[PDB]
RNA sequence: UAUUGACGACCCCGAUUGGUUCUACUACAAACG
């Protein structure tokens, strides 16, 4: 069956890429923005630039040049899962559990679930990721099963055409320095990157491939001394003279343009509180990760990766069972390995 | 690198710092009067425009005082090596022979790829993840190919002969050019295609003025700079710059009208 | 007397197209109709100096041997886009 | 009344600006004490 409507139209007008110069969102205006309708480009007010590696010993030869650990499968994304990417309404609620697949994109009122992340991997224990060509993925080592590499099919390798194969990662705990110059950012746009720079601790972003399998959690912080914020005023100074002149103590302002930034979104979402805007909540719980050590791993009927990985019989299960949708991110709810 | 690549840098940026003094807006003029700026007209040039004043008819144009040369890489290709590149079909497949070729190192494409490196890139679409459908392209990144220096040459008398003659209408000038190489030295302005995204950013290491038959007040300028914010110029020398760019400054008048 | 000389284009490379735009300096993206191209003769290309100097005083001038000193020296330039990268 | 039974990759560039503005003959030698 098809559902009766398209995923773009449960998608606010508001909410779709900007087709026009005056439609530009805050991100349409830091990053910038090309109309893929038509006319119409703007040059991002933010470039990345100057990323170095520190550690010169960075990247995990496994451990020798030809060794390759068989990576999981990272499928394709599959939205005819309505359950999982179809939202009850625009406020981007789970469907409810229970209902027929009919039940998905069903109603304009419908919505999408939002923007998908990859929650961090919390808890994950002492040498899992340790000597990684090892096939622990039959074994609950503290708890987790070796998620993230591909088992092995009657001991050979499983080094299939739906899975990769990677000859060595970036190590953990290894570090980078890369530098952000921005322009004319309100101290809004400007508080909402730097509390993403400034996250409280255990928050972690994501980064690279490799995601759902818990690769690319990364700690970012400011180098608060190579760091050079001046508003126009500023820079009136510093280009009014040749010779050298004091730059301004940008670090008693950057509590002020967090602050800036979380009033704005307490007053344009409206809220009592900055963390309890649902989108604030849910991004906060992604760069956290879950907190009831519940492991982070495709839906599958069983607790062991099984080689044969068959993940599609979880949600054959779930169809005749229970009909639990994805819940929602705020809510920190596992599922049951037994949908029924 | 195009020296026209170089020169609309430079004049974008000195284009920038003018505004930015002035705190003159340009979201308003078309691109011809967004160019149509003060003491970047001299330096940078100004379009042939020939404007009725009042009786008097007067050209707005002339010809930049500032002129950049096209840059070039110490790293050369035979007409057919490149077009080996040109024309590969496969990232992984006849690619890599021409990069290796075009790179010398036709044994290394670890080395060659030290120099030429092919990057893929995605959007990834925001509620589904993996790749939005079309949106996968490839860029030969010259991580590792090497330059030669940027060349910028001031006619310092066609400068002088706007300024009817007066050297000391120079020193503004003089010092927005060096506020311009001072953001240049600090990584302000990068260059070429895709510098929010990945590419363009540059590092100064040396710059070397060196001119011929300067006005003896002009002539500190001989020098070569390694630091970035100039302070291999005489502090003296920079204090006097400054001080007549803080007098125009005061009053931005359009310098070469008498 | 400047004759008209032709430009051998080193081996037989043929001519560049060098393509150029504008960017506003607003949006910081290419200008609406902005975006040109220009034939340019590569480089190394070599033509003549066609010149003949017909004096009437003794010797040869020395705004000449100037001139002909600017010409080894390189100081002279020629052409369109003189100031952004060419001549 | 809900059973049958596991396999499988996809994306490969997309959107846009493609010229804009100025100079278009000027002095002459033939006219005029």
């Amino acid at each position: 069956g098809l559902y009766e409507i398209a995923p773009v139209d449960l998608l606010d007008e508001t909410l779709k890429p900007a087709t026009d110069k005056k439609q530009l969102s805050p991100a349409d205006r830091v990053f910038g923005w090309v109309n893929q309708r038509g006319n119409g480009c703007y040059k991002g007010q933010l470039r990345i630039h100057s990323v170095t590696c520190q550690h010169d010993d960075a990247i995990d030869d496994f451990g020798n040049q030809n060794f390759s650990v068989p990576l999981a499968i990272l499928g394709q994304p599959k939205p005819e899962q309505a359950r999982f990417y179809c939202a009850d309404d625009r406020k981007g609620i789970p469907l409810e559990d229970g209902y027929d697949r009919d039940d998905g994109y069903s109603d304009s009122e419908q919505g999408l679930r939002g923007r998908k992340v990859y929650p961090h991997h919390k808890g994950l224990p002492n040498g899992y990721w340790s000597n990684p060509t090892e096939d622990r993925s039959q074994q609950a080592i503290q708890g987790h099963y070796q998620e993230y590499r591909r088992p092995k099919k009657d001991g050979l390798e499983q080094r299939d055409d739906q899975n990769r194969s990677v000859k060595g990662w970036v190590k953990p705990l290894t570090e980078f320095t890369f530098e952000i110059d921005v322009t004319n950012l309100s101290e809004v746009e400007l508080g909402a990157l730097l509390w993403l720079l400034t996250l409280p601790d255990l928050h972690f972003h994501r980064l690279g491939g490799g995601k759902p399998l818990g690769f690319g959690s990364v700690r970012l912080d400011i180098d608060p001394d190579k760091t050079d914020l001046r508003n126009g005023a500023g820079w009136r100074d510093y280009y009014g003279s040749l010779l050298e002149t004091s730059q301004p103590d940008f670090t008693t302002l950057i509590s002020q343009w967090i602050n800036a930034f979380q009033t704005a979104v307490k007053e344009e979402y409206g809220s009592s509180s900055f963390d309890q805007v649902t989108f604030i909540k849910a991004s906060g719980q992604s760069l956290q990760g879950f907190h009831d050590n519940a492991s982070i791993h495709y839906p599958r009927s069983t607790p062991e990766p099984k080689p044969d990985g068959e993940a599609f019989k979880w949600f054959v299960a779930n169809e005749k069972g229970r009909r639990l949708a994805l819940p929602a991110l705020e809510k920190s709810q596992s599922f049951p390995i037994k949908p029924s | 690198i195009p020296g026209s690549s170089i020169k609309g840098i430079l004049r974008t940026q000195a284009e920038r710092i003018i505004r930015t003094i002035c705190q003159s807006n340009g979201s308003e003029k078309n691109f011809l009067e967004q160019l149509r700026i003060n003491l970047v007209n001299e330096l940078f040039g100004s379009a042939s425009l020939s404007q009725k004043q009042n009786g008097k008819d007067i050209d707005l144009g002339k010809i930049g005082a500032l002129a950049v040369n096209d840059c070039f890489s110490s790293l050369s290709m035979t007409p057919d090596q490149w077009k080996a590149v040109e024309n590969a079909t496969e990232m992984t497949g006849n690619l890599q022979p021409a990069l290796k070729q075009a790179t010398g190192y036709p044994n290394n494409i670890s080395q060659a790829y030290k120099v030429l490196q092919p990057a893929m890139h995605v959007a990834v679409d925001r509620w589904t993840g993996g790749a939005a459908e079309g949106m996968l392209y490839s860029v030969l990144e010259p991580i590792g190919v090497t330059w030669e220096p940027i060349q910028v040459h001031l006619d310092i008398a066609r400068l002088k002969n706007y300024y009817h003659g007066k050297e000391e209408k120079l020193k503004p000038a003089i010092a927005l050019l060096l506020l311009v190489l001072r953001d240049l030295a600090n990584k302000k302005i990068p260059v070429g295609y895709g510098t929010n995204r990945g590419m363009g950013t540059i590092t100064v290491s040396q710059i070397t003025l060196n001119g011929k038959a300067l006005p003896t007040e002009l002539e500190p300028l001989n020098k070569t700079m390694t630091c970035p914010n100039l302070t291999d110029l005489d502090e003296a020398f920079r204090q006097d710059l400054s001080t007549a760019w803080k007098e125009w400054i005061a009053d931005p008048i359009d310098l070469c009208q008498q | 007397i400047v004759d008209d000389a032709v430009i051998h284009i080193p081996n037989n490379a043929d001519v560049e197209i060098r393509e150029g735009v504008g960017i506003d300096r607003h949006f910081g993206t290419a200008a609406n109709g902005f975006k040109y191209s220009r034939a340019v003769i590569p480089k190394g290309s070599k033509f003549k100096l066609p010149l003949t100097f017909d004096s009437q005083d003794d010797g040869l001038p020395n705004a000449l041997i100037q001139l002909l000193c600017a010409l080894e020296a390189g100081d002279i330039r020629l052409g369109a886009a003189k100031t952004r990268g060419l001549g």
